[PDB]
């Protein structure tokens, strides 16, 4: 079956994507200026992983 | 002086805070491919900067021309670069067209600071004095030679930089006549540069048996030609092997051990993987010591193993399937046996590595294997590139080939390497045999004309090949005397021969201070003053190219040189 | 075509142009944080070597620009190259 | 023990010789020169090498070679044109 | 001694259950996957045994025959934990060898080798029936009816001569309801012609395999084995005994499919290089250079070898007739043009082939013969060249120098493809579906082409209409032809040409036997294309043109023309069709494969009979 | 044999040396010397082969040397057969 | 389709390892990141942030294994292995399952997955020695396949019941297991009147 939409999850969901993927380049602005890279690779991972999850999700129905 | 091996922290570090960010690629190494150092060098400085996240791209590079190529070409936002295996020997800041007021950056105080860095990573000598003194944008490493040696010409250098009449004709001949004997010596390697960054490792706190095996593959490929070298470092590399090697012994195998033992390594052509008989007859040394391309040799050879008590039928399997008695007894026979002939030197100590179940390669063997991948492992100007774009394709085999993970590349290349010997070999006889090698009292020259499967000695690295063969066989011979050796064979298509200089080197157990590549400074003088067309474009400037008809004009002022 | 035409009939040339003309439309609204026509095998790996297979020189592309000389070798973010591996440019995973 | 290799500094004088025996072989009743014919003078130019137990085969051998096949076509014919074909041939038959 | 037994077993168990490189265990994993498909064998690499523990290939390669039936068992043990449940039966499995120790040539195999694993290749000369030998006997006492089993394995056993509990001195007999039984074979193998010593006839080994192994090679196969080499008592001089081997892997070498019903034993690696070259645009210039590179010109030769090493598709009608499928082609003419070097690459190339020349033939030795066997003294049927040549191409050199008596034999097997036999009391029709390439000279040895075309052929109209396509090779000494051949011959003697065609094959210019060979039996599997209906409106509109053709050269020459067009070349010109079509794996054959199937035949059968 | 190889001349003492008493005849003894030393044979990449071996016709009138030449070089050749006429079958040369 | 057919209906293996990376796993971090009373930190959106920024060297910690395997690449953390991967625990499970012909032992949904994970990134991690570990993992995914062949003798028009069969065991036979009792269930529903 095509199941029903998670509404307001999804809406969620694309906020957080947004402020986040805002909020890694305002800390990658910080950079040109302890100074540890770690958090910066993680924030950037964990996009890629949870974008993966609403793409392959809405390209699936 | 410029790093010295004190110092390599400060330089890596150094890189850390330039050119490390999550933003962008800005390291790029520019490695010469056809050099195994080199190769071996950049391995493992590409699995430190993996480690250390530092986004970076590796560029093979043939030769000067290509660097001046690639250097003009790259992306304004790089900011360092590492030179691994050249550029110590040529003016870089003249070469590449620097001037480093196009460079420099917040200049306040007794400050500068530059938008990009040059690292040079060389082992060849002597060291242009406008790198290690008179620039701030290229920055060498060292082994110590600077400090050691080149006290005199560091004072001879400023003396004459500052110095921009009895009292003046007094000082500035002896600060130039410093520098004029400091050049006009020949070239030289006096260290591995694998060794050098493995001491950064042991810097940095890196070190593991996987940079260890790096190090040893690294300055293994200079016993060859650099006896002289790896006896130094030797020592070294064993000490190393004890340190990271752990606790167990009388061990049992499991598919998962990695052992890095220090054991026998025959000095014997890829004997793990031919047979016995091929060891011997495919060896340089071996060969030397039996004059074993004439059937009298051959003689000599059967001879040996038939007083070892070997028979022919057996001495030829596969040494896998070379019977379990012979393989252990195998240190008691040599032992008994190889002094007869003058064999002895053939014992020797060296690594060898073995994984799992898949059985052991020996440092020897696997830059053998190596080294046959960058050798064969695939309108003039479209005939030299779409050659040299071949041997920057090679050198990515080689480099898959030092992956565990890709030992069926390692198989091709122990294959490749049987071909390649066996080739040298028929050509190396056929010159011995018509006797080619004509002796001109200043050197010796030999020039292939004709042959077959002369389609090969158009690389580099299979010309010195065949160098290294027919040198280890005159520096045995105790009648002939140690002379430079011109080696040079033709292209048909490119209607060019690839000429080699050759240093001759004392015989293989003998134990003097070295002697100098001094071909590299000839060619370059007969150049000048010649109108003839050449390419001196090469890393190891000992090697040029030049067209068929003006050979025996370049030959013919050669002998009249007094820089040999 | 989100990153042969002979062989169509012109309502299949014409179908195909409509099709990807939608496929753009849903990709840039609301929902263009997540490139739709992007890749569906899952990002287990965070830099990744890649050789770069064909030469195309100095190229842009909105992360960065990289210098394609052919059988250089790059160590980058596996999310910047990913549609230059998916074009052909480069090789690796 | 000897098995002589070519240095293919031939290619000139093998080509005219043979495309002339071709060409002289129009007449009707003439010997049958053929590709097999050729590949003899090659054959014939190894075998003097192997005399002198050379492992290379010389331009001196290439010319005794074709000497040899020369003069064996031109002695077969009538002496009607041996005449005509001795002062046709006389740069390989005269070579040696 | 069964202490000692039970440690070389245990040691066994663990080089299955413990060898791995990488993550894999794969011997555990060979073990599985042969059982589900119910093949109850083991093939082990020797190298990975050597790597695992040395002790043991030393154990194994000492004595053999000792050694490999504790193996055997070893591999039972292991396959009963990997596939059944404990505390809730498997044969006992082959145990196959594959090696690189060096190949010993046939003929240096002498008493240093009896009992040892020996690795050696040949020709398959032969092959018998199967045989049952026994693994399980049961057994009962013909007196006191005692009853017991023997287990058997095949290595160097028999009744007992005492009861086992007066009883008797031979008690027992065999229950043949509850034994069982494995197949056995007997193969002969002759040596490499390339390595037969000077003047010597070559010689011939008897081998056997057994279970898994048994039909695993046909005659004329070339094959490497790895056995033990080893001794029989055979009734057949003092002392002296019979040599054999036992097989333990046989490795036949180009992949040539051995007893096969087309089954699909490509791999997708391969496949798939396969359905590439199909689809280039330039695959029938491809293969054209590919055929006999070192041989120069001869362009349309070569383009009907190709046709003929496909040929077209075979048909089987309602009606039950059966249409000829493959291409025969007649090379006819002048001395050294390469005839005979076109039909020694043919040999090499094509996947099944004989090489004959027709004066060193007989009807019996190309067809089948009858034979006697010695101890039944029963006739029995032997094959010649074309059943030897089945499902290939036999190459028939000399074809001209053949006997009349001879060259009829072959009549049937060109057309109809069987060869039916009534002799001794045998009758059969054989199978023996064959393309022919013959090689010929005219009388008077050239064409002499001022005579009639028909006083220069010696064949008779009959043999004449069985070949496709007949090539009259003439030879014309024009002088920019002659030097641009003598330039090519002499790159091959100076080594040139072997450079030229390495250089090629890496350009994609050429392909190698070995990939041309897998190529071709490819295409032979994946297609049988049918003529569009567009396809037999030119072909129609061509065969009455050139009947017409004919019936005006027929009377200008005032006679029935010597080569013919009939009703059999109608079908040579669709069977051309179909081969050009299963080139490029083409489903169907098209208007531009009829232009190109006209054009090759105009170039060889027609221009051949308009002279 | 290696001192007398390089001797100057040696093919021709060598085809001088070609049946020593049988007198003149110098283009049949150069035929049997290159025949009975003979070409190199050829195999290319495995696909193709040339004959290296030299084959010759002694033809002419009668009392001429042609059969003692061959009976010479049934003495000097390594391995040699005889064969003549009426006397040899298309089976028993060849083989049966 | 939008989505390629391999997908259709079914987990890729790459995707089935993606979901157990979402799982915690313990580890024993090699960096302080935890600041004293007397700096960049982690900020995720999809997993507890409060575990990152409060590592101390060698203390042992949870985390989601996707950021252990991304510290692990680096020197920069050790990873715990379960309970479960030990050659007790593996040996008992082994002797459960060899016992119980009728049952599946109760192994975690993840077990292959998990230990394809940690003994290629992990390997120098495990208290045993990591070639008896692969050893017993192989021991246990044969055992648990020959009872998978004895259950498909059972394929059924109504249901089956697989109690503690892996993701990555169910994974395998999905596309098998459905589409022949989807088969059978059009079969049997056609028969009804
Ligand atoms: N076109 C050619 N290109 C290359 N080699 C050729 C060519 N024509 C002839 N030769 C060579 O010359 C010889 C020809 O002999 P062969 O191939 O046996 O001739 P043939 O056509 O069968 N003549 P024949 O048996 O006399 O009717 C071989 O060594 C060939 O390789
Ligand atoms: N040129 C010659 N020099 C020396 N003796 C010769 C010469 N020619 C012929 N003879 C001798 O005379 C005889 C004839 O030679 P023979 O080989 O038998 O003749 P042939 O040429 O084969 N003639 P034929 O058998 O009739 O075809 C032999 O005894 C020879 O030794
Ligand atoms: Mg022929
Ligand atoms: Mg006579
Ligand atoms: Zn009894």
């Amino acid at each position: 079956e095509l199941l029903p939409y998670p509404h307001q999850l999804m809406k969620r969901l694309l906020n957080r994507i947004s402020m986040q993927s805002q909020l890694i380049e305002n800390i990658s602005m910080g950079f040109l200026d302890n100074e540890s890279k770690l958090p910066l690779l993680c924030m950037e991972t964990e996009l890629e992983r949870l974008k993966f999850v609403i793409r392959s999700y809405i390209r699936c129905r | 002086m410029y790093y010295g091996i004190s110092q390599f922290s400060e330089a890596y570090n150094k890189i850390l805070r330039n050119s490390s960010s999550h933003s962008s690629c800005q390291l790029v190494i520019f490695v010469s491919c056809l050099n195994i150092d080199a190769l071996c060098a950049t391995k493992m400085l590409s699995l430190l900067f993996k480690k250390q996240l530092v986004q970076s791209q590796i560029v093979p590079i043939f030769g000067y021309s290509e660097l001046r190529r690639h250097y003009s070409q790259l992306d304004d936002n790089i900011n360092s670069l590492l030179l691994v295996g050249f550029g110590g020997v040529i003016d870089l800041e003249a070469f590449l067209e620097i001037d480093p007021q196009e460079y420099v950056i917040d200049t306040d105080s007794g400050e500068q600071s530059f938008r990009r860095d040059i690292y040079v990573l060389d082992a060849h000598r002597p060291w242009n004095l406008d790198n290690i003194f008179g620039s701030q944008i290229i920055q060498c490493f060292d082994d110590g030679t600077v400090d050691d040696t080149l006290g005199e010409q560091k004072e001879a250098y400023y003396k004459l930089l500052e110095l921009d009449r009895k009292q003046r004709k007094k000082q500035i001949h002896e600060y130039e006549g410093v520098l004029e004997e400091y050049y006009s010596q020949g070239t030289t390697v006096v260290n591995s540069i694998s060794a050098q960054i493995y001491s950064l490792l042991s810097a940095i706190g890196e070190t593991n048996l996987s940079n260890l095996w790096l190090n040893i593959l690294g300055t293994t490929s200079l016993d060859i030609a650099y006896a002289q070298v790896y006896n130094r470092l030797y020592p070294l590399l064993q000490d190393e092997v004890k340190r990271l090697t752990p606790s167990s012994r009388n061990s049992v195998k499991t598919p998962d051990t990695l052992t890095l033992n220090i054991q026998p390594d025959y000095y014997l052509f890829l004997l793990r993987h031919s047979s016995l008989y091929d060891s011997f007859y495919y060896s340089n040394y071996v060969n030397a010591k039996l004059s074993l391309w004439n059937e009298n040799g051959k003689k000599r050879l059967h001879k040996m193993f038939a007083r070892m008590g070997i028979p022919l039928s057996t001495a030829q399997e596969t040494w896998l399937y070379m019977d379990h008695s012979i393989k252990r007894e195998l240190g008691i026979i040599f032992d008994k046996n190889l002094d007869r002939y003058g064999l002895q030197d053939i014992i020797r100590d060296g690594f060898v590595r073995t994984l799992g179940y898949r059985g052991s390669i020996s440092a020897s063997e696997f830059v053998e294997a190596l080294t046959a991948l960058l050798e064969v492992g695939n309108n003039s100007a479209q005939k030299l590139t779409n050659l040299r774009k071949r041997w920057v394709s090679n050198f990515w085999l080689s480099w898959d080939a030092l992956d565990d993970r890709k030992v069926e590349l390692l198989n091709r290349g122990i294959q490749l390497a049987q071909d390649l010997q066996r080739a040298i070999f028929n050509t190396g006889v056929a010159i011995l045999e018509k006797k080619l090698i004509k002796h001109l009292r200043i050197y010796r020259l030999c020039v292939l004309q004709d042959g077959p499967d002369l389609d090969l000695y158009r690389n580099p690295l299979t010309l010195l090949r065949l160098g290294n063969w027919l040198i280890e066989c005159c520096a045995e011979s105790e009648d002939k005397q140690l002379l430079p050796m011109v080696l040079a064979s033709i292209d048909e298509n490119t209607d060019t021969y690839l000429v080699a200089g050759l240093t001759p080197r004392y015989p293989r157990g003998l134990d003097k201070k070295p002697i100098l590549n001094n071909f590299s400074m000839a060619f370059q003088q007969i150049t000048a003053e010649t109108d003839a067309k050449v390419r001196i474009d090469n890393f190891e400037s000992s090697i040029i190219e030049i067209r068929r008809e003006d050979l025996s004009p370049f030959l013919e002022k050669l002998t009249l040189s007094g820089l040999l | 075509n989100g990153l042969d035409t002979n062989n169509l009939s012109h309502q299949e040339q014409e179908y195909l142009k409509e099709y990807c003309d939608l496929i753009t439309d849903l990709k840039s609204g609301d929902l263009v944080d997540i490139d739709l026509s992007g890749s569906l095998v899952p990002p287990s790996d965070v830099f990744i070597d890649v050789r770069v297979l064909k030469d195309a020189g100095e190229i842009q592309t909105e992360y960065g620009v990289f210098n394609l000389i052919k059988d250089s070798q790059f160590f980058v973010r596996q999310s910047d190259v990913e549609r230059l591996i998916q074009q052909g440019y480069l090789q690796k995973i | 023990k000897i098995y002589p290799k070519l240095h293919q500094m031939d290619m000139d004088k093998v080509s005219r010789v043979y495309a002339d025996l071709r060409r002289e072989s129009i007449s009707t009743g003439s010997f049958p020169i053929t590709v097999r014919h050729l590949e003899s003078i090659l054959r014939i130019a190894e075998s003097f090498a192997k005399m002198r137990l050379s492992e290379f085969v010389s331009s001196y051998d290439l010319d005794r070679a074709i000497k040899v096949v020369v003069d064996s076509f031109v002695d077969a014919q009538k002496v009607s044109v041996r005449r005509q074909l001795r002062r046709s041939f006389a740069i390989y038959t005269l070579g040696h | 001694n069964d202490d000692d037994n039970t440690e070389i077993i245990k040691s066994f168990k663990n080089f299955i259950l413990e060898f791995r490189l990488d993550s894999q265990f794969i011997y555990r994993d060979q073990l599985r996957n042969n059982i589900l498909v119910k093949n109850y064998s083991l093939t082990v690499n020797m190298e990975h045994l050597i790597g695992y523990n040395e002790d043991i290939y030393k154990k194994l390669s000492d004595e053999p025959s000792d050694i490999i039936p504790l193996f055997e068992t070893a591999i039972t043990q292991v396959a009963k934990r990997i596939s059944i449940l404990s505390r809730a039966s498997l044969p006992t499995f082959q145990l196959i060898l594959n090696s690189n120790a060096n190949q010993i040539p046939l003929r240096d195999l002498d008493s240093e080798h009896v009992s040892k694993i020996v690795r050696l290749s040949g020709i398959i000369i032969s092959t018998s029936v199967l045989s049952s030998r026994a693994t399980y006997l049961s057994i009962m006492c013909r007196n006191c009816r005692h009853t017991t089993s023997i287990t058997i394995n095949n290595f160097n056993v028999s009744l007992p001569r005492s009861c086992l509990s007066n009883c008797g001195p031979d008690p027992y007999i065999i229950i043949h309801e509850s034994s069982k039984f494995i197949d056995q074979q007997f193969l002969k193998l002759q040596e490499i012609p390339e390595l037969v010593p000077v003047g010597e006839m070559p010689r011939n080994l008897t081998m056997t395999c057994d279970r898994y192994l048994t039909n695993k090679v046909i005659p004329g196969t070339r094959v490497t084995i790895v056995g033990i080499y080893s001794i029989y008592n055979s009734k057949n001089g003092v002392a002296i005994r019979t040599p054999y081997i036992k097989i333990l892997g046989i490795q036949s070498d180009v992949e040539t499919s051995s007893i096969w019903n087309s089954v699909t034993m490509f791999t997708e690696e391969e496949e798939e290089e396969f359905l590439q070259l199909s689809r280039n645009p330039k695959l029938y210039e491809i293969l054209t250079n590919s055929i006999a590179p070192s041989i120069f010109g001869n362009e349309d030769i070569k383009k009907a070898i190709v046709c003929l090493l496909m040929g077209g598709s075979k048909k089987i009608l309602p009606d039950g007739m059966r249409l000829r499928g493959d291409i025969n082609v007649l090379l006819l003419g002048d001395p050294g043009t390469a005839k005979s070097q076109l039909l020694k690459f043919v040999e090499k190339v094509s996947p099944i082939a004989v090489y004959t020349s027709g004066k060193g033939s007989s009807a019996a030795g190309l067809t089948a013969s009858v034979q006697r066997d010695p101890m039944t003294r029963e006739f029995y049927l032997e094959g010649g060249a074309m059943v030897l040549a089945d499902g290939g191409v036999v190459c028939i050199d000399e074809f001209d120098k053949m006997r009349d008596e001879d060259r009829v034999a072959i009549h049937e097997a060109m057309e109809q493809q069987t060869i039916s036999i009534a002799k001794a009391g045998i009758t059969t029709v054989l199978n023996s579906r064959t393309s022919v390439l013959a090689a010929a000279n005219p009388i008077y040895g050239r064409y002499d082409d001022l005579k009639s075309p028909g006083d220069n052929i010696d064949f008779q109209t009959t043999i004449l209409s069985r070949f496709d396509m007949i090539f009259i090779v003439k030879d014309d000494h024009n002088e920019e032809r002659d030097i641009s051949i003598a330039n090519h011959v002499i790159n091959i003697h100076t080594g040139n040409a072997n450079a030229m065609q390495n250089q090629q094959e890496e350009n994609g210019s050429e392909i190698s036997i070995e990939k041309m060979k897998r190529y071709i039996t490819y295409c032979r599997l994946k297609c049988a294309p049918r003529l569009s209906p567009q396809a037999a409106e030119k072909l129609s509109s061509n065969f009455v043109t050139i009947r017409k053709q004919l019936l005006i050269n027929e009377l200008e020459s005032t006679e029935r023309s010597s080569i013919p067009i009939t009703i059999r070349q109608l079908e040579a010109i669709i069977r051309i069709t179909e081969s050009l079509a299963k080139l490029e794996l083409s489903p169907i054959a098209q208007e531009r494969h009829v232009d190109e199937a006209i054009r090759l035949f105009q170039a060889s059968t027609m221009d051949a009979a308009s002279q | 044999f290696r001192k007398i190889s390089r001797d100057r001349g040696i093919i021709d003492k060598i085809i001088s040396s070609m049946a020593p008493s049988i007198y003149g005849h110098r283009d049949i003894k150069t035929a049997v010397a290159c025949s009975l030393f003979g070409g190199v044979p050829k195999n290319v990449n495995g696909k193709h082969s040339i004959r290296g071996d030299i084959n010759v016709l002694l033809l002419g009138d009668p009392g001429t040397a042609k059969s003692q030449i061959l009976k010479y070089v049934e003495k000097t050749a390594h391995r040699a057969v005889f064969a003549t006429g009426q006397g040899a079958s298309a089976v028993g040369l060849t083989a049966s | 389709m939008s989505l390629p057919a391999h997908l259709q209906q079914t987990f890729s293996p790459e995707e089935i390892q993606f979901i157990v990376e979402n799982e915690p796993i313990k580890i024993f971090p090699r960096i302080t990141t935890r600041q004293k009373i007397r700096h960049t930190r982690w900020q995720l959106i999809t997993t507890d942030d409060k575990a990152l920024n409060n590592m101390v060297a060698m203390r042992s910690t949870e985390v989601v294994l996707w950021i252990a395997l991304l510290l692990k690449q680096q020197s920069k953390c050790s990873i715990v292995a379960p309970q479960w991967l030990t050659t007790k625990e593996l040996d008992r499970k082994i002797q459960y399952e060899k016992t119980h012909p009728d049952r599946f032992s109760e192994l975690p949904w993840n077990w292959l997955v998990l230990a394809r994970i940690l003994f290629n990134k992990a390997k120098d991690d495990f208290h045993d020695p990591i070639h008896e570990l692969r050893g017993k993992i192989q021991d246990l995914r044969e055992i648990r396949q020959i009872k998978v062949l004895k259950g498909l003798k059972y394929l059924n028009e109504s249901h089956l019941q697989l109690d503690n069969l892996s993701l990555l065991e169910i994974n395998e036979l999905r596309p098998f297991i459905t589409e022949i009792m989807d088969k059978l269930r059009e079969i049997h529903t056609a028969s009804l009147t």
